[PDB]
């Protein structure tokens, strides 16, 4: 306490002191500490006797901050553990991950799951990723400009059950549909060529099919053909409905019965 | 030469409006509400509690009422705007105190008028 | 950039002049 | 004794601050700007209340920030010469007493005092009793003052009160 | 009634472009899709040419009044 100015009482069982290890006189680190306490850290500290020494648990020339375990800085020792342990249906999902990765995650989860993830530029963007289709996913880059408050990020859960529930409940009705088809996740290309080779079988009726798009998520494909001509209309799914000419829908089938009274115009 | 014992104050501030200690006191809790609200903020600063904790010992009443019912009172009078916070905060009892505190009394009024002022103020003291 | 506004986009109508007669399936029911 | 005005102000925003953010970053600027700040010209501004407006910004020629002028409505305390305020005794000493008014604070000589109010430095309170020991005047006892002679010293005020006025002490 | 052309002059232009690109020099969101360049005159004019420059111009008339038009409302030129 006169020389070296630092006591036992005050290196106490439990708190970390950094014990730099300087050399070892035979497999130990026997080092000096911060107070100038000698610490000669023991064979245990780094687990190995007649094996190399701790270098991969004690820094050799520099601090290793270990858990104070021994009080002896007037007896050249010091009990510091080179060990970090010593110092010491619509399910929700938590990440923090790259997006490229992200998409093999999400193709084990079946439709209805939701992870949140964050987004591309790396700060204050975060983005709700959902099922919106088999091969296709929605990515919400909220600031899909879906303008919120400040205050709803400490609590996460609302967000889903007010905006993603609801579209996913929405979504998947069409999924369940009677005419609906993959066509390579609506291919424009593969669109086209099926409404021209069904209108022939049965040319006085004439059949309809919905479809979502991979070029552009969340749009789904109504094409229907009144004449020798295809035509494709566009609809955008909605958390509060379905945006389909500018009309909201309150209920899935509002939409359809609708339709059945508007397609029939010369346009 | 800007002296508050003769109301000459700067333009700038003779245009401006007065508040009493009730007044400021509601309106530095509502920000303080807003302020300890709406997460991702910054603490307000001791300038702001310094000055809460100081209107809070001299807040006569609180609710924005009690400040309206002051503040019409001593309008339908023709008080200076000066007048109306200094008479309003420390509601003198005796029209006397009012005006050997406030010099700017002497004479302004007949006493009975001041003394009824101000025992209005008393009667509007929680 | 693998992710801009997706939803933010607007769906242009596609215009057409069938002038065509009536004869396409009646509606149903909202239940 | 407190105030609100609309004051301005104009911030220079950089563009890095443009897009979506725009607006708000101004505010928040603001806010970081003038709050809990006081002036030579209007003394102790407490806080921006309101934005009156944000000014069309105008771009700088030659460097890529863009000014806004903003206007705004805040409040704040600029005391005067001759004014009469509640206050709280904070340190009573035989130097003189100080007390506290607001942001600001004030102090006050025995030669203000008046001679009666003798000093208490042997109790372990510091205190001003008269001789019989009935008005007792001690540290913390809400005492009012008159602001005799008003002091800014660098973007902060320091006023000197008084009691030689009749009725300035316990209501 | 804004009543000056309706046409970007070749100083607007020169002005526009160079400011723009100064702002996205100085890292300000882009209003454009990037399809991989990097000069902030050539991102600046693609701005342009997408008419989604973020930039209203004041034109002083001679009286001293002033008309703003935004740089998506005026018939850029070339």
């Amino acid at each position: 306490n006169m020389l070296t100015k630092e006591t036992p009482e005050t290196f106490y069982i439990g708190k970390l002191i950094i014990c730099n290890v300087t050399g070892i006189a035979h497999i130990g680190v026997k080092t000096r500490l911060d107070n100038g306490v000698t610490g000669f850290i023991p064979t245990k500290f780094l687990s190995d006797k007649v094996v190399k020494r701790p270098e991969e648990r004690v820094k050799v020339g520099m601090t290793v901050h270990c858990r104070i375990m021994k009080i002896d800085i007037e007896k050249f020792s010091a009990d510091l553990t080179c060990r970090t342990s010593d110092l010491m249906i619509a399910h929700p999902s938590f990440h923090n991950i790259n997006f490229k990765q992200a998409e093999k995650m999400m193709e084990t989860m079946d439709q209805g799951d939701v992870i949140i993830r964050p987004s591309s530029k790396g700060e204050n963007h975060l983005t709700v990723t959902w099922k919106v289709s088999d091969g296709i996913y929605q990515h919400v880059d909220v600031r899909a400009t879906l303008w919120i408050n400040s205050e709803e990020f400490e609590d996460l859960d609302e967000i889903v059950a007010r905006y993603v529930q609801p579209m996913a409940s929405f979504a998947r009705d069409l999924l369940n549909h009677k005419y609906y088809q993959d066509c390579s996740g609506g291919d424009r290309k593969k669109l086209e060529e099926l409404l021209i080779k069904t209108k022939k079988e049965k040319p006085t009726f004439i059949p309809y099919f919905i479809c979502a798009c991979k070029e552009l998520p969340g749009k789904f494909l109504l094409g229907y053909q009144p004449r020798g001509k295809p035509r494709i209309e566009y609809v955008t799914v909605t958390p509060e409905g379905f945006r389909y000419r500018g009309q909201i829908f309150p209920t899935v089938n509002g939409l359809f019965r609708w339709f059945k009274d508007h397609y029939q115009d010369p346009v | 030469e800007e002296d508050a014992s003769q109301l000459i104050f700067p333009k700038e501030f003779e245009t401006a409006e007065t508040l009493l200690n009730s007044e400021v006191h509601m309106l530095l809790e509502h920000r303080k509400q807003q302020n300890e609200s709406a997460e991702d903020e910054q603490e307000l600063s001791e300038v702001f509690m310094k000055t809460l904790n100081y209107t809070a010992r001299f807040s006569r009443f609180k609710n924005r009422e009690t400040i309206a019912s002051v503040r019409s009172l001593l309008l339908q009078k023709k008080l200076h705007k000066f007048e109306l916070a200094c008479l309003a905060n420390l509601c003198p009892e005796t029209a006397e105190e009012s005006k050997a505190l406030i010099p700017s009394l002497e004479g302004r009024f007949e006493d009975e008028e001041l003394q009824q002022i101000l025992d209005d103020i008393q009667t509007k003291r929680s | 950039g693998a992710t801009p506004a997706y939803g933010a986009w607007s769906p242009s109508v596609g215009s057409g002049m069938t002038p065509g007669a009536a004869g396409f399936s009646p509606s149903a029911a909202s239940d | 004794m407190f105030y609100h005005i609309s004051l301005e102000h104009e911030i220079l925003l950089h563009p890095r601050y443009f897009g979506p953010n725009l607006l708000n970053t101004v505010k928040q600027k603001l806010f970081t700007e003038v709050e809990g700040t006081c002036t030579g010209k209007y003394g102790f501004v407490i806080a921006v209340t309101t934005i009156d407006n944000i000014g069309a910004g105008v771009i700088q020629p030659g460097r890529g920030f863009v000014l806004y002028p903003v206007k705004y409505k805040a409040i704040v305390f600029r005391p005067f010469k001759g004014e009469v305020v509640d206050a709280v005794v904070t340190q009573v000493n035989k130097v003189g007493l100080f007390t506290e008014i607001g942001p600001m604070s004030c102090f006050i000589s025995r030669h203000s005092i008046p001679s009666e109010m003798e000093f208490d430095p042997n109790s372990n309170p510091p205190c001003y009793k008269t001789m019989d020991e009935d008005i007792v005047i001690q540290q913390d006892d809400e005492i009012r003052l008159k602001i005799v002679g008003t002091r800014v010293d660098k973007n902060d005020i320091f006023a000197i009160g008084s009691l030689m006025d009749d009725y300035l002490g316990l209501v | 009634k804004r009543i000056t052309t309706p046409y970007m002059t070749k100083y607007e232009r020169a002005r526009v472009l160079g400011t723009r690109a100064l702002q996205i020099a100085m890292c300000a969101p882009v209003m454009v899709e990037l399809e991989g360049e990097t000069d902030p005159l050539l991102i600046a004019m693609k701005e342009l040419k997408a008419r989604k420059i973020p930039i209203i111009i004041r034109r002083y008339l001679p009286d001293g009044s002033y008309e703003d038009w935004g740089v998506d409302e005026l018939i850029i030129s070339d």
